[PDB]
């Protein structure tokens, strides 16, 4: 975590830890690479939604699956998001069980079925053969996506009959992928979410209605028995902080005005008193539009 | 007076902003996508022949495809060939641009292309703000693929109906043809053989991929490895062709792999992450807000939408509404500065009012003389008018003041 | 502003008795009424 | 600008025309009804 | 306007594969970036074409350096060999002078 | 140790816009405690069990 000095600029702070980042790549060890973070921070997450279902019906990682892979592209897509994240749930993964007995057996070795696995899980094109008279592109399948692709995975052939497939060394389940966040419901239910993360320095609150507007538009494409329970609605606060400024404002003002109007006991010069303040207001908001700042207890205060 | 303002403002048309002549442009043709390099090639020579066969063009560069450069993404078979003018004032004073255009337009021709006469300099700032060509384009976006692409077809049909358009096309996303290469994995095992290794004959054998390359000092030339054209010419071509097995096997690929023509998509666009199809409208004789008019209607009334399918008219139209909108609400504006500004000289509203007045009468004579000149209203006029206002306010003082 | 629009448009007196019985008492002598600020 | 028409005239012209046809009904018209409902508008 | 193209080649792979391996986790990845107006992009044969407009007023090489921050975020997800290269300094209005 | 004893994922399946990992691992009966490391059986390059 690179913390800046106060009043820097937070696109040249990345920029500028951009050019240094680049410098270490060659460093630091083979394979790895220094992935920069997203346009916000932990103050930054705004909204928050669980991923629940009333019918038992479905999957646990069947429900993050969900939000992963539309969720959240649906939601990344709103104005000031600097990302959406999905939390707990459980990730699909193709778990092949290797089996020792088998491999001796055989006389298989692990590096051997890995280099087979590698293998056996895409595509490519040889250009366009011109066939009647179009030019015809040309596709050819390869990728694993029926548990029966992984079980005939061939591993070892003998000329003149049967292949020994993956299958014949390993067991191929859909198996839940070791986890790294558990999010969890009240003590009812374990569930998948996401957080709604604000880009730094934008408004969170038009953020969330945005966020609420586009889950109402979204609600119609879920399973049945999946509902959105937000989690945590920072827009909340936002309202409750923003009125009880307003609520001061005018009790000062109705006090002011009528200790000013007990004094004077001339209404109109009680009132001059008075209009005072509305054009009080007007000049200091008008000053604010300019610099650049924004009604909030602090500057409401 | 004010109400006689009623006739010319009916004959006038709407267009965003005029015609501005540069003496080059560049025919483009929506042209489609089932086609080779060679028939590309004559096309080019072809037609540039008749670009310049017409008296007046000059010079005549023809393109296909892309030029080396990320700017250019044009596929074979996107001809757009730079067309340059002997000066206007050469030819004799008988004709305009769009006889011009209107004589490349007949002398072109060529069914399976629809050939679009645009300018150089206002093509491409077109094109990166809103990503037609045309000036006149629907672009229909959705979530289904097919869906959108029946939309796109209809109103295809639909949109040639109307009497301004001369040539109406809509691009087909799921309008592609493949050769699909089914490899069979069980087939593969029994050849002691992999996915991977049986691809390597469909990527450099079958097609031409490049194993690597020839350096010639700054110079850098691919290196090609490919089989014969022989058994590369067909389908049952490619059924045919023969592959050496790793335990040294001798077998065809119809031995590993069922090989099936098929369709599919073309080319995927995608505008915003939401997939779109677009329809190219090309008019140039009727004005050309009017158009979108009638084919806004025509396709309200003879074409229902499908559901998570929307039909939105962009390009040139779609930038006169961002306008309009600013535009007009721009007389709220100049008017309460104008007469704030005269109610400072005389501190009352009556000889302010009053000869604010006399703008309600400028209008009505220019939008007249628009009509005279077959001028249309344009963001040009919008601005002829937003100055306007500030003398004829000016003429209104003075009679007032003296 | 505020002029132009003033320029266009008792219980008191009990105050100000309380505050002149103590006033006079203060001149009386100052230092103390210092002392008594200072503690 | 409304005339001559070279390089870009096209544009200029429909700026010009407006402002042109507009200050002749303008002008002309002010010289007779700023002193008709000026005369009706004091008494 | 300001416009900045992504170009990427994803040697031999049909488009409904650029499409769902790159132009498409890139589209989505670059329509938040700061402000971006809209992002057309297409996938091809075997190369993949996104375009990021920028609204109004944005300085040209800040949308640079911008673009380019979220490009290195998103090397790591897409494909094995490919690699997403930044487009030039220019655009289609920029085809001042041609010669053959 | 890498994928029997852990669970290294040694590639990943592709659904669409979608990805999977690939896990290859041994049963969780070699890998329940450092005895049962110990046990770890391996097959040796020259076709050794170990």
């Amino acid at each position: 975590y690179v913390i800046f000095e106060d009043g820097t600029d937070p696109y040249w702070a990345r920029s500028r830890v951009l050019e240094y980042l680049n410098q270490v790549q060659g460093k630091l060890p083979a394979g790895v690479s220094a992935e920069l973070g997203p346009d916000a921070t932990g103050v930054g997450w705004i909204y928050e939604y669980a991923l629940v279902d009333r019918s038992g019906k479905h999957d646990l990682a069947d429900l993050r699956s969900l939000q992963d892979w539309f969720l959240k592209y649906e939601l990344k897509t709103i104005p000031d998001v600097a990302e959406v994240a999905s939390v707990g749930g459980v990730v699909k993964e193709y778990q092949v069980v290797i089996d020792p007995q088998r491999l001796a057996q055989y006389g298989i070795s692990l590096a051997e079925v890995k280099s087979a696995l590698d293998a056996s899980n895409q595509e490519a094109g040889g250009s366009s053969i011109e066939l009647a008279e179009a030019e015809y592109m040309v596709r050819a399948s390869g990728y694993l996506q029926t548990l029966d692709d992984f079980n005939h995975i061939v591993l070892k052939a003998s000329e003149n009959g049967v292949p020994v497939y993956l299958r014949d060394v390993a067991k191929v389940q859909i198996g839940p992928e070791m986890r790294r966040g558990i999010a969890e419901l009240n003590g009812e239910g374990e569930v998948a979410g996401g957080v709604v993360i604000l880009r730094s320095g934008k408004n969170a609150r038009e953020v969330i209605a945005a966020v609420k507007d586009k889950l109402e538009t979204l609600k119609s494409s879920l399973p049945e028995g999946v509902e959105i329970v937000t989690t945590y609605d920072r827009s909340q606060l936002i309202d409750r902080a923003i009125d009880n400024l307003s609520g001061k404002l005018l009790e000062e003002f109705i006090v002011v005005a009528v200790v000013c109007a007990l004094f004077l006991w001339h209404v109109r010069s009680a009132l001059v008193a008075i209009i005072s303040l509305p054009l009080g207001l007007c000049i200091a908001f008008i000053v604010m539009h300019f610099q650049g700042l924004n009604a909030n207890i602090m500057s409401l205060g | 007076s004010v109400l006689t303002v009623l006739w010319p403002l009916n004959k006038v048309g709407g267009e965003f902003l005029p015609q501005i002549n540069e003496g080059d442009l560049l025919y483009m043709p929506s042209t489609l996508p089932g086609i080779s390099a060679a028939e590309a090639a004559s096309m080019l020579q072809k037609t540039d022949k008749l670009i310049m066969s017409v008296p007046e063009v000059a010079r005549v560069f023809g393109k296909t495809g892309k030029a080396e450069t990320a700017t250019d993404s044009a596929p074979l078979e996107m001809v757009e060939t730079t067309i340059q003018l002997k000066p206007q004032e050469q030819w004799r004073p008988g004709m305009t641009m769009d006889k011009i255009i209107e004589e490349l337009d007949n002398t072109v021709r060529l069914p399976g292309l629809a050939n679009l006469w645009v300018p150089p300099i206002r093509n491409r700032i077109d094109m990166l703000s809103t990503g037609i060509k045309s000036p006149i384009g629907i672009k229909v976006s959705g979530t289904v693929l097919a869906d959108i692409d029946a939309m796109a077809e209809q109103i295809e049909e639909v949109a040639r109906t109307v009497p301004g358009v001369a040539s109406a096309l809509a691009e087909r996303l799921e309008g592609g043809r493949y050769i699909n290469v089914e490899i069979n994995r069980e087939k593969a095992a029994r050849y002691g053989m992999t996915v991977a290794d049986v691809q390597l004959f469909v990527t450099s054998a079958v097609g031409g991929a490049m194993v690597g390359e020839t350096v010639e000092g700054i110079a850098r030339y691919p290196i090609n490895l490919r089989y014969p054209q022989s058994w590369r010419d067909s389908p049952q071509a490619l059924r045919q062709l023969p592959i050496l097995t790793p335990m040294k096997q001798q077998i065809t690929l119809a031995d590993v792999a069922d090989i099936k023509v098929s369709t599919g998509p073309s080319m995927l666009k995608t505008e915003n992450a939401r997939p779109t199809s677009w329809i190219y409208i090309d008019a140039r004789d009727r004005d050309m807000v009017s158009v979108v008019h009638d084919l806004q209607k025509a396709i309200a009334e003879k074409v229902q939408l499908k559901p998570g399918t929307s039909v939105a008219f962009s390009g040139q139209f779609e930038l006169l509404e961002r306008a309009n909108h600013k535009l007009k609400l721009m007389v709220p504006m100049t008017l309460m500065i104008i007469f704030v500004l005269l109610y400072l000289a005389f501190r009352r509203v009556g000889e302010a009012l009053l000869i604010i007045s006399s703008v309600p009468f400028a209008l009505v004579g220019g939008i007249w003389l628009l009509w005279w000149m077959g001028f249309h209203l344009s963001v040009a006029t919008g601005t002829g008018f937003i100055a306007l206002a500030g003398v004829a306010a000016e003429f209104g003082v003075v009679m007032l003041m003296y | 502003v505020i002029p132009i629009l003033m320029g266009y448009w008792p219980l008191n007196r009990f105050l100000i008795r309380v505050y002149h019985p103590l006033l006079l008492k203060v001149l009386h002598w100052p230092k103390t009424t210092l002392l008594v600020a200072a503690l | 600008i409304l005339w001559g028409t070279g390089a870009g005239s096209e544009v200029m012209s429909r700026i010009a025309a407006p402002m042109i046809g507009g200050m002749i009904t303008a002008p002309l018209l002010s010289l007779f009804i700023i002193p008709a409902a000026y005369k009706l508008m004091w008494l | 306007d300001v416009q900045v193209i992504i170009k990427t080649s994803y040697p031999g792979q049909a488009p409904q594969i650029v499409e769902n391996q790159v132009t498409y986790p890139l589209t989505t990845t670059m329509l938040s970036v700061p402000g971006a107006k809209t992002v057309r992009g297409f996938s091809q044969f075997g190369d993949s074409y996104v375009y990021v407009i920028f609204e109004d007023g944005t300085d040209p090489y800040w949308a640079r350096s911008r673009v380019l921050e979220y490009l290195n975020q998103v090397q790591g997800k897409l494909p094995a060999g490919v690699s997403a290269e930044l487009g030039p300094d220019a655009t289609g209005v920029g085809w001042i002078y041609e010669y053959a």
